[PDB]
């Protein structure tokens, strides 16, 4: 199939916070990989301008419930969670609202034709220095047809180690077993042997 | 055989005269369960409604609306829908639904109509010239009125100029009839904006509390979030039938399958890039589709 | 508040099409819900309906005068107009602009309360 | 077209006297879409009463619509000098829409 | 009986296209046989032909004024019109609607007796 | 364009006197499609005579067309006060169609 | 010789768009080279520029009044017009039509000597 996938054996930017909170582009979707110990990460904010001029998608995976609010919020300089709530200041217009290192969580966000697709999968890992070598087929968690444009995204951390990758349009060969799971994949444009 | 071979004499031969195709019948449509109904009941039967000066505003989203419940009953005194027919409203699937609720007096139920002059129509609550919505009202004298009069519901009577469509402005500062200002002290040519409704059982039908739910339906660029319910009457098997599963259609025999399938998937593809199995949306059972019987006679 | 202002020739010589324009105020003509119409009153006789306009500028006319009557709209000018061909002395009358609002019902009759707002009117006479 | 007859055409009633206009359609109108219009002399008509019985926006409660189907009736109470004008009945239930001849109430 | 009624501006400021409409009476414009035309008379000078209309609304114009003249028809309105672009003071004249009937002959000249019926005429003047 | 000359331009003949208008086309018209038009002062012209010789519908027999080809002639008899108006000759045989200057008959 | 004649309401009530038309004389508006403009003078204050017209009827406006100002042209009428929305008493002034000619140079500045010819002007006042 010819779908947007992360290229095999490609260098991904790694951010380590003891705090690092930069802005990253969302031109063609990103691949979020994060290792968690005691639920350090809390949520993700997706926005084109991020200055309350346009609608911004906000997702917060707090301990109480998985709330998702897509409205126009006045973003602060350093949004974080106090374990204190200093994520947003006020709201102007609300369109959509939905309420729902031994652990490796991989996420893929796609913003195509007004449909926001999130793929999630949790896999227990043992190595904590680098990314563990292995294969994992990410399953679609939930689809949100918000219909807005996303340009940049931000990561939120709670105050009392995540990898960011970029997808590219490539051709991928997927192997399906008898149960339907993807056991292995081969990148066509990576190596002559794989080609 | 004589017509195909174009000869009046045939001897000890096997010939394919034509092709036979079984025609499907009893076309059925299957859709998932009508779960997550919109809470229209909440706004219509709310213990306490709000006064028109600050009419309650509601947004309905990510749910299915059974508009039928509202229009099946004949209890409502006024059922007026502008631009959109109540019949087939379920089919008309809209991205955004807005519900506006306020208590007004009976003489003015008519005022809510679009482009109507009135003290409730222009000064207080104003629908637009383009109003794709419905106006629903019922008499509730025994529910809102109390002995000793009702001052609970209030409406602005004096405003400097009319308000634009869908605009509510809560101004309690003293009104300015003339040129000189009294600075918030009520007096001659200086009246408090809010005026008491004073609902009473012994009053005329006109001066009685009529709770009024106004529905609005809005279409924008954003995809549709408020669709209507779908018919999933029956499922037939072991016969050539034309089916429709989530937009995907097809003519084939529906049979059971014994192999295991993933929970998140809903469609099935064969090696020839053709549909092989179709998962039922509201039933956990898997329906293995097969092509209809066709061959050469 | 949606006042309608008639604008037409006071006296029209015969064999001349009669043109009358309603200068609407405050209503976009193409509102779908409103269905404006034309009514005339011959002196000493009951009101007679000429025709209404369906939304989007499409028009329907009284079958009796349908052959000689056309209704036009100028949303760009915020006014709508009536043209009557081959007018005679009998045809002429005080012409009145009017508004109608069509609301669907559970019963399903799109038709609804009408002739809520009338224009001031203009007495037109056709004679040699 | 449906024909509406208004009986009586002319009335001479003192102010404070009750009046009844019998507007009887040739073909019955179930929807009760007959609507009463009051035209003041040398003036544009106004909507007096609609939907069989209504009070328009400011129409005095004194006027009150009645009747249904084939026949309709309009009743006035506590007649006032301001209520001396021609009254009309119109059916919008079927098109073409037609009006009655008109009934004039005099002193 | 096929009277033609001219309808045009009495006085036109220069650099303005001149529009004149003939309100025909009793003849379907698209009759094939009739070929209506435009004639003007400058004061103290002979009649000058501007152009006729071929059947189906196609039009032919005097080559001298062909560049600045267009003829239009409104059968829906039972009238036809003349538009003259870049009119000057000299161009303006009393404009006359006219009718022509073209009959084929054994000889084969489609052309035939013309200017049988003239409109009343309208004196148009173009000046600052 | 073909040019039509009318001789003489002006005439002063008593009523009851015979008149002749010589309309001579620069290029000969075989079809005799020259047609005479009478314009009354301050009035629309009418078809006076067509097809070389004709009586219009109700034009008096007194007027009579004549001539053929290069030249044409119009003859009047028993002149009447009602026949004092400008006369024109038009060729529809070739297009563009042209008219003459016009001849005015006076008392 | 290219005189510009202002034509506008002498007194305008507030909340009314102000319409002023320059009756040009002798210049085709769409000349490419000319770039006509609007200037106003509040009493006791310096001249203020409102906006010019780019060739082909495209228009540019002073950014300060850009939100409330539109410039229109009527080449068919040999005149151009200025429409100002939501005028206040302060906004009103003696409005002046003007002409500009833009010539390219070796240096490359398309812009060039301007305000060569001014219209007579018209004193407009906006008040209750
Ligand atoms: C769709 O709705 C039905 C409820 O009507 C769910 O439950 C099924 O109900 C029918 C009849 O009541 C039983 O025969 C089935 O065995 C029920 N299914 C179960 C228990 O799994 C049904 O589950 C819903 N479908 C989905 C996909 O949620």
């Amino acid at each position: 199939t010819q779908d947007l996938f992360l290229p095999f054996f490609s260098n991904v930017t790694w951010f380590h916070a003891i705090f690092d909170n930069p802005v990253l582009p969302f031109n063609d979707g990103v691949y979020f990989a994060s290792t968690e110990k005691s639920n350090i990460i809390r949520g993700w904010i997706f926005g084109t301008t991020l200055d309350s001029k346009t609608q911004s998608l906000l997702i917060v995976n707090n301990a109480t419930n998985v709330v998702i609010k897509v409205c126009e919020f006045q973003f602060c300089n350093d949004p974080f969670l106090g374990v204190e709530f200093r994520v947003y200041s006020s709201a102007n217009n609300c369109t959509f609202e939905y309420v729902s290192f031994k652990n490796l969580r991989e996420f893929v966000f796609k913003n195509i034709d007004g449909y926001f697709k999130i793929y999630s999968k949790h896999t227990p890992i043992n190595l904590v220095r680098d990314l563990p070598q292995g294969f994992s087929a990410l399953e679609p968690l939930v689809d949100l047809p918000i219909g807005i444009n996303i340009t940049r995204f931000q990561t939120l951390l709670a105050l009392h180690a995540y990898y960011v990758g970029y997808l590219q349009p490539r051709t991928f060969l997927l192997k399906y077993n008898e149960n339907g799971t993807i056991t292995d994949a081969v990148d066509c444009a990576l190596d002559p042997l794989s080609e | 055989t004589k017509c195909t071979l174009k000869s009046f004499t045939v001897e000890k031969g096997i010939y394919q005269t034509s092709n036979f195709r079984v025609q499907p019948t009893e076309s059925i449509v299957r859709f998932p369960n009508i779960t997550n109904l919109c809470p229209f009941g909440e706004v219509f039967n709310a213990t306490r409604f709000a006064s028109v000066y600050a009419w309650n505003r509601k947004r309905i989203s990510n749910c299915v609306a059974d508009y039928s419940v509202l229009y099946n009953s004949a209890s409502f005194s006024t059922f007026k829908c502008y631009g959109v027919s109540p019949t087939k409203l379920n089919d008309l699937c809209f991205t955004n639904v807005y519900a506006d609720s306020f208590v007004i007096r009976g003489d003015e139920v008519r005022q809510i109509a679009p482009g109507q002059t009135g003290k409730i129509a222009d000064y207080n609550y104003k629908l637009p010239d383009d109003f794709t919505g419905c106006v629903i009202a019922w008499n509730s004298n025994n529910l809102d009125s109390k002995v000793g009069g009702n001052y609970n519901y209030l409406y602005r009577l004096f405003r400097k100029s009319n308000l634009k469509p869908f605009e509510r402005d809560i101004s309690t500062e003293i009104y300015q009839a003339g040129s000189t200002p009294c600075n918030g002290v009520e007096g001659f040519n200086c009246y408090f904006p809010l005026q008491s409704y004073g609902f009473q059982p012994t009053n005329g039908v006109g001066y009685q509390p009529y709770r009024v739910v106004v529905l609005s339906f809005e279409l924008l660029h954003a995809p549709a979030t408020v669709c209507g319910p779908k018919k999933s009457t029956n499922l037939v098997k072991n016969k050539c039938v034309n089916f429709n599963f989530n937009g995907l259609t097809g003519t084939g025999v529906l049979t059971e399958s014994n192999k295991k399938f993933l929970p998140f998937q809903q469609f099935g593809r064969d090696i020839a890039d053709t549909t092989d199995a179709v998962r039922d949306p509201q039933t956990l059972e898997i329906l293995d589709i097969t092509p209809c019987s066709f061959g050469g006679v | 508040q949606v006042q309608l202002q008639e604008s037409g020739p006071g006296l029209v010589k015969p064999s001349e099409t009669l043109s009358l324009t309603c200068t609407v105020s405050g209503g976009s003509v193409s509102s779908s819900n409103y269905y404006w119409s034309w009514i005339r009153q011959p002196p000493g006789k009951g009101l007679e309906w000429i025709g209404y306009m369906y939304y989007s500028g499409s028009t329907k006319y009284n079958p009796s005068l349908k052959s000689r009557v056309t209704i036009s709209v100028d949303t760009s000018k915020n006014q709508f107009s009536l043209k009557l061909s081959s007018v005679t002395a009998a045809d002429t009358a005080v012409y009145y602009c009017a508004r109608e609002v069509y609301y669907y019902d559970r019963s399903g009759y799109y038709a609804s309360d009408g002739f809520d707002i009338w224009g001031q009117g203009t007495m037109v006479t056709v004679s040699s | 077209e449906i024909v509406l007859t208004q009986s009586p055409g002319t009335l001479s009633l003192s102010p404070g006297e009750r009046a009844t206009l019998s507007c009887r359609a040739s073909q019955s109108v179930s929807s009760s879409y007959l609507a009463w219009y009051q035209q003041k002399p040398g003036q544009a008509p106004r909507l007096l009463i609609y939907g069989a019985s209504s009070r328009a926006t400011g129409i005095p409660d004194r006027f009150s619509g009645s009747g249904s189907g084939t026949d309709f009736t309009l009743t006035i109470s506590r007649l006032e000098p301001e209520d001396f004008a021609v009254y009309y009945c119109q059916q919008y239930g079927s098109s073409p829409q037609t009006f009655g001849q008109g009934t004039k109430v005099e002193i």
